[PDB]
């Protein structure tokens, strides 16, 4: 364990438990997902099981959900301030507009907690003007690709901003901006430009996606490298 | 519209900076700047527990039924905390006590779940509407019983009861 890691050891377990709920409207089509799972904070991995408990089955593609199911789950080099492992115990809040290249738009936010050995995320998602015959309400996407966010600090908190692709069944892509604001809930040190690079995949999934698993790797670095 | 003075204002009602709110209305920020979610000052002055900063934002014209993204108002952010003369407030200036959110959820809803029982009755006072169903079908009531807040699922189930 490096100098920089041994920092947070105290509030940042190697293994940290997720429990999560996210409140939803795509199109107009209200749901509820809650989920549980664990990661390892300082390898940069987390594993989430995700069941929904209202407005099932969800008539759209469970892709536009799986990044809003936590950076706390980012495997940071010790020359690289970590800003959301800093902010632990009291946490920090993110904000985030996910737009889509046919128009259709993701609105969500998520207030990050800590209890005991557990991180906590309450969630709200808000997906509008997806076209019917598009690739999200005809679930017609396969998975995320890789991808690389470039985060930066403005304005006395950290952005986050990804040039993403939704892959499309056929071998498409559908391309998506990410733009996020991170606020952590107390100061902490300020990095500065670097890398995450990510990926997330769902493990597993029943025909509905009623239940669902979701994993995803991050790992910070310079640009440089 | 988005100005200079706007952000400034929405992140000294966000960070709680009282001194600074007032100094930023008096040089003409906007009060209903509004943020890429849909947050205005007076939504984060409700959620911060800021008292004295509602009252002047709704002084000085202050949408008090503004809604967020979600649907969310400035009296759900206050019921939700537990904020009663915030609540209190809101009301008086005409707070619409039974606005429904993105999945249908009223400020009763949210004393409810949160465990609030003054707020609770206040709403109740002001016409909250106890048999309101969120879009899941679930009433003030139902909330109350999943986390467990028996006197307010008490007083619910009183309130319930038609003639």
């Amino acid at each position: 364990v490096s100098k920089g890691e041994e920092t947070t050891m105290g509030v940042i377990k190697p293994d940290m438990k997720i429990k999560l709920k996210m409140e939803g409207n795509v199109n107009g089509h209200a749901f509820v997902i809650e989920g549980e799972g664990e990661g390892k904070p300082y390898d940069g991995t987390n594993t989430i099981n995700l069941e929904v408990k209202e407005g099932a089955p969800l008539p759209f593609s469970y892709d536009i959900l799986t990044t809003a199911f936590n950076r706390a789950f980012t495997k940071y080099p010790d020359d690289i301030p970590n800003y959301f492992k800093q902010s632990f115990p009291e946490g920090y809040s993110w904000e985030r507009t996910m737009t889509f290249e046919d128009k259709g738009i993701v609105k969500v936010k998520s207030d990050i907690s800590m209890e005991e050995d557990s991180f906590i995320y309450e969630i709200h998602l808000k997906g509008e003007n997806f076209p019917p015959n598009g690739p999200v309400m005809q679930k017609k996407t396969t998975g995320w690709d890789a991808s690389t966010e470039r985060m930066y600090v403005r304005d006395g908190v950290l952005k986050g901003d990804v040039k993403h692709k939704l892959l499309l069944e056929g071998g498409g892509h559908h391309r998506v901006d990410f733009k996020t604001i991170y606020r952590a809930k107390k100061a902490v040190k300020l990095p500065d430009y670097h890398f995450v690079d990510h990926r997330i995949e769902i493990l597993n999934h029943d025909k509905d996606y009623n239940k669902v698993t979701v994993y995803e790797s991050a790992v910070a670095r310079n640009s440089t490298d | 519209p988005g100005s200079d003075l706007g952000k400034k204002l929405l992140e000294a009602a966000r960070a709680g900076q009282d001194d600074e709110v007032r100094i930023l209305m008096a040089n003409g920020a906007d009060v209903n700047a509004t943020d890429w979610v849909g947050m205005t000052p007076l939504h984060l002055a409700a959620w911060k527990g800021h008292l004295e900063i509602v009252e002047v934002l709704l002084k000085t014209g202050a949408d008090v039924n503004a809604h967020d993204v979600f649907g969310t108002t400035p009296l759900h952010l206050a019921a939700h905390r537990g904020h009663l003369e915030i609540v209190e407030v809101l009301l008086k200036a005409g707070a619409d006590v039974n606005a429904q959110d993105m999945v249908g959820k009223t400020p009763l809803h949210l004393a409810a779940y949160y465990g609030h029982l003054e707020i609770v009755e206040v709403l109740l006072k002001h016409g909250a509407d106890v048999n309101a169903q969120d879009k899941f079908g679930k009433t003030p009531f139902d909330l109350a019983i999943d986390n467990g807040n028996e006197d307010i699922a008490e007083v619910l189930q009183k309130a319930a009861k038609l003639n």
